[PDB]
């Protein structure tokens, strides 16, 4: 009724950045894809000497 | 840190802001930002979504 009376008296937000680094780019790319048929030619050129080494043997 | 808050806000937009709007029925929409680094203000600049 008095004294005190003179003053007075959820779910989801869903944010996404979080406590990580920072990020950088750059645009020099992919020497890479030529890489992969380099190394599986020269995977066959291996098997196509060894070859070389049983057709002479073989005579 | 925690305050139930309330307050009374203006409408800046130009348009409308003095318009002295005549007899009749309007409907009358607007849209509030919930996003903290918009709506607040701190003293170091720091994030407060994190």
């Amino acid at each position: 009724a008095a004294a005190a009376m003179t003053a007075t008296r959820m779910p989801s937000s869903g944010s996404s950045p979080s406590v990580p680094s920072s990020i950088i780019a750059e645009e020099k790319l992919l020497a890479l894809l030529a890489e992969l048929e380099a190394l599986s030619r020269q995977l066959a050129a291996l098997t196509q000497q060894v070859s070389e080494l049983r057709e002479q043997q073989q005579q | 840190r925690y305050v139930p808050f309330h307050i009374q806000v203006p409408q800046k937009f130009f348009a409308i802001k003095n318009l002295l709007l005549l007899p009749g029925s309007y409907t009358y929409e607007w849209n509030f930002r919930k996003d903290v680094n918009m709506i607040l203000q701190s003293s170091l600049g720091n994030d407060l979504r994190v």
